[PDB]
């Protein structure tokens, strides 16, 4: 299926910027978890607001927007000045950001009831879920069967 | 299309826009009832728009016809994008005229260096995003099998060719998928994929149409 944003418009492929928000904690961003100095681990912001770090979704296929059948890379388009460039997602085993060339595209978006979830694939895929259900350890990690239900709010 | 030019109106009369509420992919008219596109452009609901030049303005040469049959190649693989080809049968035949016309299937594979025309309403920028109202055109050479496979180690099957510039600049891009590469009055390519658009050593990769002539002719005849 075609993946839509919260305004009903199709989510763009390798273009635009979206917060990944809970379908109802705030939107995904980064937090520091055995990463040294910089927040390098994908986390849901603790505070209950529809905001996060903006994300861009990317398939090498030259369709204008994102479908549930596409293989994706995902990167934060904006991040702390210390973070790597690009701030590309890669892998409880958590999701962190990195530079390394790795030409994989292991993420997809899938329908999840009325909204979506994110999966990680090797096409055998596993659900990406919320590690701990608290303030500061709500890290995005691999978690079969407990997917984090998300929607996509386009940034202006 | 990055590094291209705005095509003269209806000068690519075989180009279609695949529309599911907005433009998302291109296609090529190969006879009055059938369009060829990319298989990753597959949806259960597609409207085909022929005769278009400005896709956001009704100018008077448009024909809007719903897709009836929507058939991906049986061996399409969505992860590798091998056999990335699809046929659409229109629910009524297009009216053929100077602005809506057919493009011939290939009578053989194109040599390295053959010049092609590539067109679409995809992104016109290599950094950031810009989606044009007007159809964009690009003239580009078919690249050697050697250059192609060098640019994308492990990812080029015998059903893929590269077209464009190792130096980047000029390339197709997101929103151009499924569209035509036409070289000497033949369809030799379908927009398929790349790393980014218009980056150095990352040329456009295109479905090698000459491999599928028989698949196409047979699918038409059986439907
Ligand atoms: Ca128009």
């Amino acid at each position: 299926y075609t993946v839509h944003d919260t305004d009903g418009k199709p989510v763009l492929n390798n273009a635009g910027q979206y917060y990944i928000l809970p379908a109802k904690g705030g939107g995904l961003g980064l937090s520091n978890d055995d990463d040294g100095n910089c927040p390098l681990t994908v986390s849901q912001t603790p505070i209950d607001i529809p905001i996060g770090l903006p994300v861009r979704f990317s398939s090498r296929a030259r369709i204008s927007h994102i479908t549930t059948a596409l293989s994706l890379n995902i990167e934060f388009t904006i991040a702390p000045a210390c973070a790597p460039k690009p701030a590309r997602w890669r892998i409880y085993t958590p999701v962190k950001i990195s530079d390394d060339f790795s030409s994989a595209a292991p993420f997809q978006i899938k329908k999840f009831e009325e909204d979506y979830k994110l999966v990680y694939c090797s096409r055998k895929c596993v659900d990406l879920g919320i590690k701990i259900d608290n303030e500061k350890n709500r890290r995005l990690v691999l978690k079969e069967g407990d997917p984090f239900k998300v929607k996509f709010k386009k940034v202006d | 299309i990055v590094g291209g030019y705005t095509c003269a109106a209806n000068s690519i009369p075989y180009q279609v826009s695949l529309n599911s509420g907005s433009h998302f992919c291109g296609g090529s008219l190969i006879n009055s009832q059938w369009v060829v596109s990319a298989a990753h452009c597959y949806k259960s609901r597609i409207q085909v728009r022929l005769g278009e030049h400005n896709i956001d303005v009704l100018e008077g040469n448009e024909q809007f016809i719903n897709a009836a049959k929507i058939i991906t190649h049986p061996n399409f693989n969505g992860n590798t994008l091998d056999n990335d080809i699809m046929l659409i049968k229109l629910s009524s035949p297009a009216t053929l005229n100077s602005r809506v016309a057919t493009v011939s299937l290939p009578r053989s594979c194109a040599a390295a260096g053959t010049e092609c025309l590539i067109s679409g309403w995809g992104n016109t920028k290599s950094s950031g995003s810009s989606y044009p109202s007007l159809l964009q055109c690009l003239k580009a050479p078919v690249l050697s099998d050697s250059s192609c496979k060098s640019s994308y180690p492990g990812q080029i099957t015998g059903n893929m060719i590269c077209v464009g510039f190792l130096e980047g600049g000029k390339d197709s891009c997101q929103g151009d998928s499924g569209g035509p590469v036409v070289c000497n009055g033949q369809l030799q390519g379908i927009v398929s994929w790349g790393y980014g658009c218009a980056q150095k050593n990352k040329p456009g990769v295109y479905t090698k149409v000459c491999n599928y002539v028989n698949w196409i002719q047979q699918t038409i005849a059986a439907n």
